[PDB]
Order: C-alpha cells, then structure tokens, then sequence
C-alpha cells in the first residue's frame, strides 16, 4: 500500500544552530568516516593542575609593581600609592610591560567583582626593621601629607623583622554588585591614529574611572644596621580573591607587543634559498 | 601552572572574602575556558575566490598571536582584530592543543553552482590563501575535491553556509599553537607541527566568502605558559566620566 | 631580503635559534 | 623544621637528601614545586620493544656550572639558561655518569629534579626565580619574563636566608619521545635533545652594605627521577 | 585471498608486537573496506546537458581503472583523478561486486524547470555521455522519463541536488568491475556484464551538472585479484624535509 | 586484512666472493615510498599498496627472507633494524649494536623477522603527497616544489643484511644464490587519514568508450 | 631435536635464543659446556656501596670479528685469542652498547656466554676447539695446547655439520674485582681489564675435495649473563 502522510508541522528556518553560544546544541557535520566518532582522550588528556576556568588563571600570583623604602623616608610618607583597578593600570599614559595574570584575564571581560588579594615581599634580611601601614580607601581619597586620613580606613599594620611577607585581602565595598571595566569594549584603531575630541565623542563607552586606592605609609622609619643596605625594594604581588567573578566577554584590553610577526605561506614564499 | 600559594607562609588575621557574585545577574556563566574557545571567531572578511587556482587554503590552527596584525608591515587577507579577541588571548597562554576544530564558511551567493570543502590531512606544509598547486594552468579536469579526500559541499540557494568539524589528523600527541617567529626558516618538519591540516574551498565561478572558527566539543588545551609582555592605549580613545 | 628568515650568527646556534650562551636577548 | 640552641657544631638540625651515591645537606628550610604528572600510555604504542631504566646511573645528583649574581643585574635579566637534555650532555658536566645511556639510545622520556643552593651573606638581600618552560623550541624569546616565570612551575630563592629550592619537571612534549643525539647520517628535519628550558632570572636586584661583597654564587644540581630509554643503537660521542 | 602463512614454517623467537595504535587519536576508524567505498567519488565536473538529445547517460559501474585517464590519449568528459582515488584503488583488487550504488546529482541552477533521473535496467549496452537514441531530431514529444521506467525528479529552486540509490537489476550473480581492455571488440553479451544499467538525466533547457557516486548500504565486493603493476612519481613534486 | 598478505618486496644475491661484513641488502624500510630519488615502476606489495591510500601509519612491520638454496649451501647473515642514526657501509660493528637476528642458514631456508616500531611519534606521516594534480609528466621546477601539498619527511630507519660467515657451498652446486625478501604489516598494524593514492595502474590502461555507438560495428 | 620432511622452507625445525633485543637461530643441534659457579660473598665486603646491573645493555648478543680457518693451519695453531673484557671494549665492536657501563665504573664481576656459528660446506671436514683459561695474565704461553684445551671448560665445533657451541664463563679471579680501564693518573702496578683468555685452536686441520673452497668462516658472539659494576667515576673513552 501507498497511504498518504497527513502529519505536518510549522518550522522556522535558521541558517546556523547555536552560533553565538559556547555550549548547548550544534548542527556540525564531522569530516570523518564515522559521523559520530570523536578524538580519544584515553592516554593523552588535560593534566589535572591546568586551569579549567579563567577564575583559576585569576588566582595565579603575578608581580604587579615595585617600590623603594629608605632610612631617609620620614614617617607618614607615601611609599606606594596606586588606583587598584584590575581594568586599567594607568588612565593618563600608554602602558608597556608584563601585566599580571588576573589583570590579563580581567581585560577579556566587561564586568568584575569580589575581593582582590595583595602580598608584599620585602627584599631584606634579619637586620632590617621598620613598620608600614597598608590602607584601602574607597570613594573619597586622602591627601599625600595627611597620614591620619589614611589611618581612618581599612588598614593592616605590618611589623617587619623576621617575617618578610604580609598578605592583604582588599575587601570589595562599592555601590554596585559589579563594577564595569574602564577599558573600551571595542576599539578599531590599530595604526596609532592621532586622537581628537571628535574621535573621543564617538567612543564605544564612557570610562568610569575608579577612585579606590591602596596606599602604603611609614609608621616606624626603617632603621637598618651600618653593615647592611640603607634602602630595600618591596615586591607587590596581586591575584583575584577566592570569590572573584567576571562577566560579559569583550575585545581584549591588552595585546602582544614583543616579537609579533604575521604568518606566510611555507614553503611558497621564498623559503627555498 | 603554579598558584604561588607555596610562598604564602603568612598566618595572620585578614578581612572577609564575602559572598560570590556569580549567578547573580544571570545563570549564564562565561568564565569557563572551554566555553570561550567554543565561541566563533572571524578570520577572512569578504575575501575573493577564483576558479583559476587549485582553491583557497585555510590552515587548521586555533586563532592566536600567529594570526595577529602588527602596525606598518605587509598586508594579509587575515582580518586585523584576530590579535585582540578574547579567544586569541586564551590561546596565547597555552602552547599545546588537541581535538577537533569547527570552521564555518559563508558564501556570498544564491546560485546553483556548488562550492566544495576538503579536509586535507597533516602533510607538513603551512600554506594559506589562494595557491596554484604544482603551478598548473588548468584544475577543472583534475579538481582537489575529486581526488578522493573527505569532502562536503555547499549549495548556496538551499543554504549558503556550512559548519564542518575537522578531525585531529596528526602523528603528534599535541598540535603546537604559536612560535616566537612565524617567518623564520628553521628545520622543516617542526614548522609543520603548528597545523593539523588544511581546509580548501573551490568554487565553479568567482565568488566572495567569509570564514569563522572555534574549538569543537572534543577539545583540550594544555602546557600553560603564563601571560606575555603586552602594550595598551585604550585610555586614549575615550572620554573620562568627568568630561 | 626578509630579515626574519635567518638570525644573525653572533646571537644564534647552528639550529637557527637564539643560543643558550647569549643571555642579553632579553 | 624547628631550630635548636647552639652546640659545638652550631645549630645542628640539618636535613639531607640521599640519592644513589650522592648526598646534599641543607641548613634552612626547603621550597618544593608541586609534584605533577607526565604523558603515559603512548609509551607502549610508540615503542614496540621494551624500554629500559638505569636508576643507579641517572638518579644521582650531578652539579653543573656555577651562576654569578652581581649587584649590577637588573630585574628580568637572565643569569643562566639550559636547553635540556642537550646542555646536560655536551655543555655542562660532559664526563658525568648520568650521560652514559644517552650515547647508546636514540629516544627517551625524562622527568627531572633540579636543586639550587645559594650562599650570600646575612647583610645581602635579593630574589631569584627559576622556572621551567615545557617544549620551548622556537618559543624562547616570548613568554620569557619574570611575570610568565611566576605563572609556570617555579621555585623562589632568597639570597640572604640561603633556603634551597627543588623544581620537579614532568615530561610534557608534543611528540611521544625526544631524540637524544644529532648525527651526520640522521635527519636535519627535527631538532634533537631539547624538550624544555630552565631560566634563572633576577626577580629583584642584589644589594649589599658599605664595603660589602659585590657578588655571590648559586649552584644547580640535576637528577632524572624517571629516565626511560628506547631504540638501542651503536654508541657515539655526545655532540 | 591467501595470507601466505602456509609458507611461514619458522618457529624461532622474535621481537614483541607491542600494542595497537588504533583508536588512539580518534575512535573514527577508517580501515574498513565497506566504509571507504561508501565515501562519495566525483565523476563529471561541470559537464553540459542539452534538451536536443535523449539525455545524459551515466553507466552504473563502480569507479576503477576502467574510468582512468592515461597521458596523451583521447579526451573524455570523465575527470582525470578517478584513477588515483582511494575508492578506485580498492575496486582494482576486486573483480566482482553486487548490491546497490548511490549516485548524487547537483544541477547548477535555481529555476522552476524540472530535471529528471531514470534508472534504465541492464539492457546490455554500455553507453555514456549525451546520446541521440535511434538518431531522432525531436525527443520532447516522447521523452525517456515519460516511457514509464522508475523516475525521480530534481526541482533546482527547492533543492538543487538528489541522492538516488539504483538497484542491482541484472541476471548475473555478480557485476564485473574491470577488463584488461575497455575498447576491445569481443563477444557482445560479455562486454555488457560490466554495468548493471544506466542513469539518464534530461533537462528542459541547457544546464551544467556534477555527478558523484558511492556504494550503497547493501554492497559486497569479492573475487580478490591482488595488487596490479603500478608506477609513481610523487617524490619529484615536493621538497625534502632538508631543503 | 590486505596489509597482512605476504608480498615480495625485493631480491638480492649472496656469492662466495662476498667477504664478511659486506652489505648484501640495505634499504630505507618506509611503507610510504620505495625510493625518494627516482621514478619507481613494477609490482608494489599489498601492504605498500594499501598504505599509499592513507596519510598516517604505525605498528610493527614483518619481513621473511627465503633463501633459494639447497642442503649443501651454508653461511650466516645478520639482519639489523637501525633507527634515527645509520651505520657506515664498511663498519659492520655499528650494525651489530642495534636490534639484530643472526640466522644460521642450512637445512632451514627461511627466517621471519618482526621489525619493532620505535619512533618519537605514535604515528608516522606518509612521505608521498596528499594531493598531486600533475598527470601529464610536467617538467618540474623549484617554484612547483615550493607550492607542494606537504613536505616529505624522509625516513632514516633502515634494515641491513650483512655476512657473518661467508657462504661456503660445495663444488657441485651454484656459487651464488638469490634471496627473496617478503613484507607484510604486523598484527598491530594501523592506518588513518584517507588521501589521494600514491600508486596508480601503469600497465594496460585504456579509457572506456560508448559501446556500440563508437564504431564497434565494422 | 628430531628433523622432519622437506617443506617449502626446507627442514623447518630451527630453535632460537632471544636475549634482550637480539635473536640468533640455529639449524642443527647445540653443544653446551657445564653451568658452573663463581666466587660470591666477598662482593658485599669489597664494595661498601651497592653494585649495579644493566641487563638491557650487557645481556644482548654482540658479534665480534670473523675467524678465517684455512686448509694450511696445522694442529695446535691459534686461529684467534681474546683477553676479556679488554678486547671486547677497545679491540672488537668498539661502538657496542654492551661497553657503555665500562666507561663510568672502575670495578666489576663478569660471567659471560660465547656462542660460535660455523659455515663450512658438506664436502669439508675439520675440528676446532674453543676453551677458556681463568686468570691467564702472565700465563698465556704455558698450558696453552689442544691437550690443556680439552681439560679446561671448552666446546667443540665440527666444520661439516655446522653445529653451534655455547661456552659459559664464570668469574674466577684471584682478586675480588677486575679493574676496567687504565688511565694516566691510575696505578701502573696492576694489569687492568683481563680476568680470562679465550683460545680458538685447530684440533684437526681443515680438508676439502677436488676443486673445493680453500677456507671457511666462524663468527663468535658474546653476552654478559651477570655483569655487576662497582665504584662509579667520571666517564672516560675506552683505551
């Protein structure tokens, strides 16, 4: 028999299946002998200690900055003072160097939140002795000369001596649950074009500059022995906290500066000498 | 990878860690590495094909610093913004990858003329763009698709885009992501180990095309390298929130 | 010609990469 | 772990690592990088014949060349670097018994350990970082800063305290084996004898007091913790 | 087939056989003969049709040394690379086949004009290309599709390609794959036994076309012949891994 | 299954005049290509024929040396498999320090030899090209070579046969015998990545024509 | 042990000895000398540190130089002789992997095996004797006839049948260990690298028919069945 098929349905024709997503379903056609075969990971597989998310990368300790601390630095003097924003390093100049892994991964996202961790490693010995106070300051910032204003915030006085390292969690205290990134979401300028106000006027977003600072001031002036160095260097590391969070994938803030060469056809393009 | 918690010997009191803000705005969590690399990246933006050549070669490698534009050098058919994608920045940290990729081709046509796609397995060379293979002046008799390699076909009128999933055909455990120099003439068997093959795209007549790429479902990166030395100038091309 | 093709002799080894002896490369 | 009061022989609470027929003591504590796995399973496929180990030869501590840290070295300066196993064969400690199996066999898989011993005085101060980069061939001049060094597997050496570090290096290569020796009759298509790179960098410059010493020294030691060799051949001189 | 283990009378110690590397890269195993022959092969690459003829004849036989180009002989509409496919090299070892094939037609059009496909059963002749059947100068009144043989139709605008599966219509147990000479005038009933019929493809107006082929699901080869006497020159058209 | 059929690869001679240590047989044992430096023509073995269809291979290869002799022939050969680095023609000692099987010829006239698979990669890639559109024996140049499909990664793995004990036959028999060298894939032989075939039919290839339209009726 | 009827490949009843990564077949039967013990117990005293074995390297069959028997050789003529391990290091098979451990270590104890393979035609006839002399230094020119050869541990080779022999050599030395390598900085008071001698002598001259071959060849192979090494040192070239 040849009976008529009466069953039907209304379909909405789309070109691609789940084009913009990073999960779910897909209409992909495997270029294999077997249509449902996959790459075996029986022997060769991802090692357990490799970062599975970007939040694992943002928990790697990177060296942010350095500064000096001499015997000549009178009490209350700002040794270190930066705007602690993971979005951008500077607002007023071109940056070049080695950005920390938590800053590198942050630059991929439009929003961040949660605490940030610091770690101050004093490149010293047993015979160095001083005291610094590390303060986190929100919304309103202190004057350079008024140390008292810095003391009336969230502080951790570190007594340097035998121990040469102090950890400091910066508590996340802002008006919004997530801050937005100060770096632009999309920037088509690639040829270092000379910028004007008409260019600025037609930007992608408005840079909401962070006023949150972390200052390090002298409490007890560094009094080393005669036989050792009068000035030490301090290394300031930085990673995202245990509750660090990112959202909204954008065009990356940072890009490779050193040793970038575009690919060519090998060996058509005069590889044979 | 190394956390660096090794060096965290401090055991003194600290401020609270609070509560995670994950899943607060929406459940859609975008933090996973295997979700970012599974997002499609654009490669060739309205590049031209020819029937006069063997076809258009697309070397099967993930998008990274290899496919980056530097200012004031030779012009390529690759789009300039491959360098600065989130999907590239991830591949700049991992030097090994393994598993299938997913190329998406979009022909700018609605004709009955069929376009073909051909996965050539890892054969050692790393060519891209249009090529006259063996310098012949006629390929219509002996086409690259007709030789008898795995081959799908687009028919623009029915649907002017396909999504293929090219297998990890190689003798290596891992395909290498990047080099310190792409244009350097070093030992020839090692230069080949940064691709796992090629896509070729032959048309009947001349036509334009766009190519995207991403990681397949079966895809793992490894051999973490940390972040590179970088430059930025985003500050410069935007107004402050204070005029 | 293209300068990237071959590395200068003083900085490189036989295999046409930076020598391990040459520390100044950074 | 805990120091005691001073006896005739000072603060006698030293530990020691005894590996085969070589012992290395240590005064202060030891920093150790995480013990992480290597590629396994391909071994039985890639080599049809059985693979051999020579623990007595290869698992003993071998000192290589001394490193000279000065007060003139800036941050991100390479103090030394080692392409391995190439440099342990033909560059440093050329007549070591650790190299004997590399003469005869053509392939292998190598998990290493590297102990560093520094001796700067108590009136000095400085930080040196040592880090491994797995499969670095034609990737030495990128991701090669102190910043990338802190991300990859690494140890950290304070030059005042004189702590010791031990960097464990798994075999993480794009191929199954690494070729040991180049030869006139062998292929030039592949780069042999380099599966990794070890960088020793100044994280913070050395500093000294008035009329102090303007330098101090570090000494690396290596040992293979799992050296498997495959493909026996006629014995040759190393490079 | 004969292994030749018959002659292996040696009973002395040997080196190990190791472990198989099958399924190591991917589970997709491409070693099966019935999987290679099920891959599509291209035959006619942008050949022209005419409404003036009876139609375009495609003799139902698997691709092999029969459909091979030799250098410096008469030109045919068959593409040159049929000889050197993996799917041809297999059919060069087996002289018998049986079961259905699968022809795929792709018309280079998007018009409302219908194109037809007609399985003519095994009738003894082995014609290909365009033919004027019985030398008539008008076939629009009495078409080959209209006579009342099994017939499907392509409508290019809806979908400009069909995949038919032609049945094994013959009186033989097996269809013969190849001969020592295709152009030799020997007894006429035996020359016919290398095809199991024809496809014909009639259009309303002039149009171009592409044809692929493979084995169906129901398909068996047999009567193994071993490998032929061969020539090669691949070495010549490639650089060594040492410049 | 085809790659486990015994095919006759090569032949060579072994006379009484061949002093000890002399290379009787010496080839690059690559199933991909027979020669790297010349056009090949002849009858390729079934394991080589089937290999040419694929871009990658792996697992052991088996040999079988059939000495076309009798009871009154007597000598000794050593069959060595050499990887990465190869020996000199004159230095027999270098060949002895690899994977060897000394065969004492006499009553038994056949020796089997499994070549163990020992390389840096789990699979080797094929030396023959993945796609070659040249069909009309076009005169090749360096621009042609520069625009190849792949780079031929030539194998350095060789199998040599040297004299241990010089062949001492009786006066009444022949002074020189021929040796037949067969070859098949091992029990764990494996192939992957279907490409355009390396080899193609040379002898007695004629293109089909329309029967009987094309002047079959005399 | 028992021959069968003729098949395609003749009389296919061959045995084979598989040692590490080297196989040796045999057509006819095998003569074997008695398995006898060596000196043990002094090992643990004479070496304070533990002694090592490299079976994969040293237990594989190594062919040495070919011996040429002619019709002109009389009874009691030396065809060859080998001072061992000296001659296996620096005289025969100089680039063998069997010699690799002798570079690095200074002492050892060696039990050997030596297989001989002859190939004379069926119209020849002759007898060759191979015998070991334990600790032969300054005792080579006495007790060195065919008569003493038959008394000491020995094998016997008929040149017509083409049987194989296997001579097992225990370590029987006046000292605990034997010194491996001589050196410029080492003592000249002791003779190093010779604990035994292997003589290959004509027991009965070779003979041939009218218009026959005037010679035929034998090939020795050696392997250490128990090679223990003590006293590790810096690697040197062998003699």
């Amino acid at each position: 028999d040849k009976p008529k098929d009466v069953s039907s349905i209304t379909i909405i024709p789309k070109p691609r299946l789940g084009f913009p997503h990073g999960k779910g379903k897909s209409d992909a056609v495997a270029m294999r002998v077997n249509p449902v075969a996959l790459t075996s990971f029986q022997d060769v597989s991802a090692y357990p200690d490799e970062p599975r998310t970007t939040l694992d990368i943002a928990r790697i300790w990177g060296l942010r900055s350095t500064f000096n601390w001499g015997s000549g630095d009178e009490h209350g003097k700002e040794l270190f003072n930066t705007v602690l924003d993971p979005g951008l390093r500077f607002y007023d100049q071109d940056y070049e160097g080695q950005i920390t892994p938590m800053e590198y991964v942050t630059g991929l996202y439009n929003f961040w939140s949660g605490p940030i961790e610091l770690r101050f490693d004093f490149v010293s010995n047993a015979f160095h002795t001083g005291t610094v106070i590390i303060s986190a300051e929100y919304n309103r910032s202190s004057t350079n000369t008024d140390e008292c204003q810095s003391h009336s915030t969230y502080t951790k006085t570190f007594h340097l001596g035998e121990q040469k390292s102090v950890h400091f969690t910066v508590p996340y205290i802002y008006d919004t649950v997530v801050r937005r990134n100060t770096a632009s979401a999309y920037l088509p300028v690639t040829d270092y074009d000379k910028v004007d106000n008409v260019s600025r006027a037609q930007a992608m977003g408005i840079r909401a500059e962070s006023k949150m600072r972390v200052k390090v001031r002298v409490v007890n002036v560094l009094r080393p022995v005669a036989s050792t160095t009068s000035t030490i260097e301090v290394l300031v590391y930085m990673r995202g906290g245990k509750n660090y969070a990112l959202h909204g994938l954008k065009q990356s803030t940072y890009w490779p500066s050193n040793s970038v060469v575009p690919i060519d056809s090998f060996p058509p393009d005069g590889y044979d000498p | 990878m190394d956390t660096g918690a090794k060096e965290d010997e401090d055991e003194t009191a600290n401020f609270s860690d609070g509560v995670t803000a994950m899943g607060f705005q929406s459940l859609d969590t975008q933090v996973s590495i295997k979700d970012i690399l599974r997002r499609p990246v654009l490669l060739f933006n309205h590049v031209e094909l020819d029937p006069d050549y063997t076809g258009f070669f697309i070397p099967i490698m993930p998008p990274s610093r290899m496919m980056q534009y530097k200012s004031g050098d030779k012009e390529t058919s690759f789009q300039r913004l491959i360098g600065r994608t989130p999907q590239a920045a991830i591949m700049n940290l991992f030097r090994f990858w393994r598993g299938s990729l997913r190329y998406t081709i979009i022909i700018h046509s609605t004709d009955g003329h069929p376009i073909y796609v051909t996965h050539v397995p890892h054969t050692g060379n790393r060519v891209y763009g249009l090529m006259k293979v063996n310098n012949l002046h006629e390929y219509t008799k002996v086409p690259i698709f007709g030789c008898g390699l795995t081959t799908e076909m687009i028919i623009p009128s029915v649907n002017p885009s396909i999504c293929v999933e090219v297998p990890f055909d190689t003798e290596n455990n891992w395909a290498v992501t990047f080099d310190e120099d792409a244009q350097r003439n070093y030992s020839w068997r090692d230069k080949g180990d940064t691709v796992t093959g090629h896509l070729v795209v032959t048309p009947v007549v001349s036509v334009y095309m766009s190519v995207w790429v991403e990681a397949g479902d079966d895809f793992e990166v490894s051999n973490f390298y940390g972040p590179p030395s970088v430059k930025t100038n985003d500050w410069n091309y935007a107004f402050s929130d204070e005029h | 010609d293209n300068p990237h093709r071959f590395l200068p002799a003083n900085v490189s080894n036989r295999w046409n990469e930076y020598s391990s002896a040459y520390l100044p490369r950074v | 772990e805990v120091p005691s009061k001073e006896s005739i022989q000072g603060d006698a609470t030293q530990q020691s690592s005894k590996e085969e027929n070589t012992i290395i003591t240590r005064d202060q504590q030891q920093t150790v990088s995480e013990n992480i796995p290597s590629t396994v399973g391909d071994l039985v496929i890639a080599s049809s014949e059985p693979t051999q180990q020579f623990r007595s030869l290869t698992n003993r501590w071998m000192p290589i060349n001394s490193i000279r840290v000065t007060v003139n070295g800036k941050r991100n300066d390479l103090l030394a670097q080692y392409y391995i196993p190439e440099d342990f064969l033909s560059t440093h400690a050329k007549c070591a018994p650790n190299t004997i199996p590399f003469e005869t066999y053509v392939y292998g898989k190598y998990e290493l350990e590297m102990k560093f011993v520094a001796n700067g005085n108590k009136f000095q101060c400085g930080k040196v970082i040592i880090s491994v980069k797995f499969d670095s061939y034609q990737a030495d001049n990128i991701n090669t800063g102190f910043q990338a060094a802190l991300s990859r597997p690494h140890i950290m050496l304070d030059l005042s305290t004189n702590n010791e570090g031990v960097l464990k290096i798994p075999f993480r290569y794009h191929r199954a084996f690494v070729r040991n020796q180049t030869h006139k009759t062998a292929t030039a298509g592949v780069r042999p004898g380099k599966f990794a790179s070890i960088y020793v960098q100044v994280l913070s410059p050395l500093q000294t007091g008035e009329g102090g010493a303007n330098d101090m020294f570090i000494r690396p030691f290596y040992r293979y913790t799992r050296a498997e060799f495959a493909g026996m051949s006629y014995k040759v001189p190393l490079t």
